[PDB]
RNA sequence: AAGUUUGAAAAGCACUUUGGAAAGAGAGUGAAAUAGAACCUGAAGUCGUGACAAAGACAAUGGAAGUACCUCCAUUUCAACGGCCAGAACCAGCCCUACUGCAUUAUCCUGUCGGGGGUCAAAAUCCGGCGGGCAAAAGUGCAAGAAUUUUGGGUCUUGG
RNA sequence: UUAGGGAUAUGUGGCGUCAAAACUUAUGGGCUCAUUCUCGAUACGUGAAAAGGGUGUUGGUGGAUAAAUCCACCGGCCCCGAAAAUGGAUGACGCUUAAGCCCAAUUAGUGGUUGCCCAUUAUUCCUUUGGUAAGGGCGGAAACAAACGGAGAAAGUGUAGCCCUUCCGAUGUAGAUGUGGCCUGGAGGUUAGGACGAAGCUUAUGGCGUGAGCCUAAGAUGGACCGGCCUCUAGUGCAGAUCUUGGUUGGCGUAGCAAAGAUCUAACGGAGAUAUACAACAUGCAACGUUGGAUACUGGAGCGGGGAAGGAUUUCGUGCCAACGGCACUCGU
RNA sequence: AGCGACGUCGCUUUUUGAUCCUUCGAUGUCGGCUCUUCCUAACCUAGCGCCGCAGAAGACGCUAAGGGUUGGAUUGUUCACCCACUGACAGGGAACGUGAGCUGGGUUUAGACCGUCGUGAGACAGGUUGGUUUUACCCUACUUAGCUGGAAAUUGCGAGAAAAGAUUAUCCGCGCAAAGCGGAGGCAGUCCGUCUGGGUCUGCCGUUCGGUGGCAUGUGCUUGGCGCUGCCAUCUC
RNA sequence: AUCGAAUCGCCACCUACAAGACUGGAGCUUGCUCCCUCGAAGGCGCCAAGUAUAUUCAUGAUCACAAGAAA
RNA sequence: GUGAGAUUGUGAAGGGAUCUCGCAGGUAUCGUGAGGGAAGUAUGGGGUAGUACGAGAGGAACUCCCAUGCCGUGCCUCUAGUUUCUGGGGUUUGUCGAACGGCAAGUGCCCCGAAGCCAUCGCACGGUGGUUCUCGGCUGAACGCCUCUAAGCCAGAAGCCAAUCCCAUGUCCAGAUGCCCAC
């Protein structure tokens, strides 16, 4: 196990409940690379813990081939004299995210590496997060707002697969899985939902009079 | 300023750093690409080095100055007893990696292959696999062996087959191993549920080599090259040894770098090493694949000498001593010396080609000594150029 | 080069004990033996040893400002009491914020009649004539409007 | 334009993250797409680019033919022109409904009138110190015991400043001067201390001064001298000279102790052993002398036997192992 | 096509100058050898456009520096020339890379000779022969070789799974799943308090293990031997 | 078991997807008209299991980490 | 809380308090592979062919086949090199009385010499996808036509990226498993 035995021990000799601390999680698809790292990197620093989640889908302005040149004139920087030590180059998009937040902050101090390692990036959606709360979406980082629909631009998964990161099919494979896997759990609740959506409505008949007529007023009726 | 005249560099910077391997074994770093149509089949197999012999045969190449002719190839010979196929595991797929799912072990397992997790094992308590052999059975562990199994099933994308050496079956007294070398093998072929209806049946139960190499096939052998110690820098790398009147030496090299980078670069050869480095050679075509002097002798014996003979040399295997069990002969040297273990894996390489395409029909297989010069192929040949001896018209007087 | 200056006095450690011896452990002399022979005081620098503080690689130190744990050094307080820590009221000063008037408009306002323009047909944008006039408001120019004159905030940025 | 601090406000420069400020401001107008030194984006800083080109796009001027079109010319941004040696630089990431360029504004035709952040600056408040400093008080007004409103008040350059109120300045190399300004060995005075512990020494011993420094506390330190104050006096203040002398130290149990072939065994000596809290090896290692035996070297131009020069007790016997014979001695010059 | 005068605009820092900013209590000062790497203004190698490109050979240009770029005679030479091979024998940088890496032929000393110059000692960026090439054990780099902590990157107890599907109850297998299905040891004494339940111990009988005694088959296989399964039985569990 | 902790929103209705030159449905006239659920709302929690007749609270003595801990 | 140990300057023995530390991992195996390294490159011959082209003189190339140069990673069956195996034999001077056995000449010298090591002086092996540039096109406007481009698309270089190959969890793998503990 990655606990310890002992914290496993602890917490069974205190008893208590499990515990899962206050995290957010933003979904990224169609996000812009460089504004939605910004925006991650400042929460980074006022203390909150953020899961990051679809990078493969982030996007960045202007054509495929430029972004893959940017990508490739980033390679070819490394330690000329021992490059086990030179700049290392990550491919795989959850990788090119945490960079991009991490250059943006002041990682040689403990509180630089305090708020990046808050920070927790995926492809795809993995089942560590797929059910708990609900996504969020940071609306200046979207693309439909950003970038005019004129302009090229790029998915950040696409222009990583041809680079060295040959994950891109085994998860375009697990997204495929879960989004059937969860929209056959979603219209199998419609019956459910339908149920309270009608118990509001039926409900504010038999309801006491004088209270629907608040409800009608600060308008929830 | 520009070097005056440009050369090749010496070595291979892909084989870097030269260091010393983690093992002896020789794993294979990867398998062939499924076929998923061919029916499941296991990729590669451990086998230990005895020596080298040549071999005449009649080469069929037509466009060649060789074309029927006979041509002598000197042949490694690597004998193979049979692996026991302990386990089965089975690999999901991870957008970082694979990882393994579970592992489902047969029911019995020798003290061969339990030999290795002890370090002493004849003072040890002897207890390893002791709670599962007993868990196995009973209800709660013939449950938990079907759900992995189901796991395999529904999760897994590769499965692989825990086998090992069987070292009494080998019986060699210069190996002196009494511990069972133990690798995974994977079973290439077919859906994912028909490699476990495959590797289920093999639990507990052996696998000769011919099931999983053919004759004239090719295979490429993962290996453990020999090892020298600390070499200088000739012997490691190419580096065209100084001048006679050199103060401090002459087999160094000169000049090891610019002012600027001001560092020793990696590029520059330096001195040490020069090790048992694990190496994977490619397209080794395998000449015969043997049988056990016990089953079937006359090993080295064809359709053209039609001597009784066997493929292990007057007076055996220099530091090796007699093949006993089924071996594998392939042509040309494979890295690491005598007695180690090594793996043949099903050839990765695309092969289409006269050459690796081809039917290996030999004619001769030299059984000679290979102290000395032996001039002698079988024992009769000898006592024929003698005949009674000093020592001979002795013994006859013990009658 | 080198005080041979131990102590008042040699009283310069008898004796037991481990050791081949050097010495060690005891004991004894003396106010002091951490005055035991170079022997008064016995510094700096460097090293050992117990305890403890922690500490990633930013060479180490350094500045400023906190906090954590110690310290037991200092001063103070211990009952109709305090020189300690907190809040809340009021007072002077200071700072800040809210609160608005005087002029000005015309290359304008609004009728109407000629054009002119367009549209299925009109109106409008637009030029001219003749009446009337205050766009009642304008991002015009200046602004002095007593913030306890029973009610604006701040002062752990001042003192009571 | 800099005495030590606080507040408010600002300058140059800025408000996507790094990084304080638009949590990426506006309910402002345009223009721009740039494929391996990767479009562009801090003046001074060629700290990088020209001539010449472009039916890329966006404007304008002139002329011309009539459903709109055509010819010439001139701009803006962008592109070509545009090739260097370690991987690399709008400062980094990155930005394209700009986080780029030009212009403009302040919560936006809704009322005019200061968006926000940061200086050793400005304004103001407190504290210091110095003035070409400015002014006031200084003839004790009277009253007044403990027990069960106090205390100062000096005719003054400088102090622990005679007291108080006020105003301006305050950084600085070389250099000049001031200090009732700190320290040190001594001499003239004066006042004290000390075996109930002087000088010296040591300390997470605190207190005072802007500072040199002073002073108290502790010593499970010491063993006999010594402090303050006025004046005199000088061999009077240390971190640096390839400074002098003594000591110590990292490098370091490191380089190394490799010409002249070489020793071995047994018994005896010796403290140097055959050294042990359910056998012997696995738990006393290595090394020494003499005698016998073995093996080997010098090889008569000798590690043979005698003399000069030079040394001068090294010669010889007994004892002896502290130091010395760069390892070891039980041996020895 | 390929050139391109008279003019004109630039680039490069592999030439030589110009300057004198750094180093005179010292940065070892020519060339070769060795070795690595980088640049592209591309000689060969890959792909292509164009020609005064019929073919063959080649001219000019484009992307492109991944790979390759020699054996010798003479010279101290760099440079230069000729011989010979080759697909080609491209141009360079890295303190004019590279002397605690070497070499010491040259320059740049003391000896000596000649020529020219000087009355003379002596000079000559002229010629000649001979002329000491010192140190690494420190730090980093690099090449191999070991030991070893560590996620708050040593601490906080500061909790995040590229897990699975649910409240003390699912008891398990299957199913995307819905629907739906097949399979679950029991009995008799104990403690403790929330639909009776839990927590153990004990007595009793069973299935799947466990280990003892007999009989075949598959596999392997000796140094006629090593070992395991298989049915039955008993025993233990 | 040290251990006393900083944290202060729960959920088996959010915890599926997609688009933004567009996503309630439709008609020709293609920017207007008409229809619907009217196109701008995850649910719940915030002191009686529920909006009405109730019912312990102190002395923890005006602030102090909330002296509280399973929504 | 529980176990252990400390509290060392001026004597002994008590007790008390306090401080520090341990209190759950250990050990063995099979694997994942982020990142970093990176490699094969070039020619000749057969054949096409005396063909295309050309008046002739002359004179190509691709698929395919076979070899080779340079480089790389190995290997020791063969052949070659090496011998302190002082292996066996020979042999010179000296030497133990001769012979035998030897011995000294720092390995006397000579011939042969296994194992090992080793040689482009021997032997073996050295490969697959994709994104793009240049360029040639398709569809197709701007601009009633035209146009490879403005939007979209095709083909596509020894370049660049990945597969293979080398080291690999300080990439802290909640990857899998063996066994003993602790809970």
């Amino acid at each position: 196990a990655f606990p310890s035995r002992k914290d496993a021990s602890r917490a069974q000799r205190k008893s208590a409940k499990k515990h899962r601390p206050e995290i957010i999680v933003i979904d990224l698809k169609d996000h812009v690379l460089g504004r939605a790292a910004a925006v991650v990197a400042k929460q980074l620093l006022l203390g909150k813990k953020i899961t990051v989640v679809r990078c493969e889908q982030l996007n960045i302005a202007g054509t495929e081939i430029r972004n893959k040149i940017k990508y490739l004139q980033y390679l070819r920087k490394r330690k000329l004299t021992n490059p086990t030590k030179g700049p290392f180059h990550h491919r795989a998009p959850s990788d090119v995210f945490v960079r991009t937040v991490r250059s943006m902050l002041p990682r040689y101090t403990k509180r630089g590496m305090k708020a990046l390692n808050s920070l927790v990036a995926y492809e795809g959606i993995p089942p560590n997060v797929v059910r708990t709360g609900g996504r969020v979406v940071i609306p200046r980082a979207q693309r439909h707002v950003c970038y005019r629909s004129e302009r090229p631009y790029t998915v950040l998964g696409n222009m990583c697969k041809h680079v060295g990161w040959k994950y891109s099919d085994v998860v375009a494979n697990l997204e495929k899985a879960r989004v059937e896997k969860a929209s056959r759990h979603h219209e199998k609740q419609a019956k459910l939902r339908d149920a309270w959506k009608s118990a509001r409505k039926e409900a504010l008949a038999k309801m006491p009079k004088h209270n629907v007529e608040v409800l009608k007023k600060f308008g929830y009726a | 300023s520009h070097c005056k005249f440009e050369h090749p560099r010496h070595g291979h910077l892909g084989f870097l750093p030269r260091k010393r391997s983690r093992q002896i074994r020789g794993r294979a770093r990867a398998f062939p690409k499924d076929d998923a149509t061919q029916k499941p089949h296991l990729t590669s197999f451990m086998v230990f080095k005895a020596g080298m012999t040549h071999i005449v045969r009649d080469v069929d190449r037509p466009g060649s100055k060789v074309n029927k002719k006979e041509v002598v190839e000197p042949v490694t010979i690597l004998e193979a007893p049979p692996m026991v196929i302990v386990g089965i595991v089975g690999y999901r797929q991870t957008p970082v990696g694979l990882k393994t799912i579970g592992t489902v072990w047969a029911h019995h397992t020798s003290v061969e292959f339990r030999r290795r997790y002890y370090k002493n094992w004849k003072q040890s308590a002897q207890l390893a696999f002791s709670r599962q052999k007993q868990f196995a059975n009973t209800k709660e562990g013939k449950v938990a062996e079907a759900r992995t199994l189901n796991a395999f099933a529904k999760k897994a994308s590769v499965i692989r087959v825990i086998a090992h050496t069987q070292l009494r079956k080998l019986r060699n007294h210069r190996v002196g191993v009494k511990k069972a070398h133990v690798q995974e093998i994977q079973v290439n072929g077919g859906s994912v549920a028909a490699k476990i209806a495959l590797a289920k049946s093999l639990l507990e139960k052996e696998v000769r080599v011919d099931s999983v190499f053919q004759q004239s096939e090719a295979c490429d052998v993962c290996s453990v090259t020999k090892g020298h110690g600390t070499e200088g820098v000739v012997k490691r790398w190419g580096v065209a040894c100084l001048p006679r009147k050199t103060h401090r030496g002459l087999r160094k090299v000169a000049c090891i770098g610019a002012w600027h980078p001001a560092r020793v670069m990696y590029t520059v050869a330096r001195a040490g090493q020069h090790g048992y480095h694990h190496r994977t050679q490619l397209n080794k075509k395998i000449y015969q694949i043997g049988r056990s002097v016990a089953v079937e002798p006359n090993q080295a014996t064809t359709t053209y000498d039609l001597t009784a003979k066997t493929i292990t040399p007057m007076g055996g295997f220099v530091g090796y001593g007699t093949v006993r069990n089924d071996y594998v002969m392939l042509k040309g040297s494979v890295s690491g010396p005598r007695r180690r273990v090594m793996t043949l894996r099903r050839p990765m390489a695309p092969q289409t080609s006269r050459q690796l395409k081809e039917k290996i029909v030999l004619k001769f297989i030299d059984t000679s000594s290979k102290i000395g010069h032996g001039r002698f192929q079988t024992k009769k040949e000898k006592n024929q150029w003698f005949g009674p001896l000093k020592k001979d018209r002795i013994r006859r007087e013990e009658r």
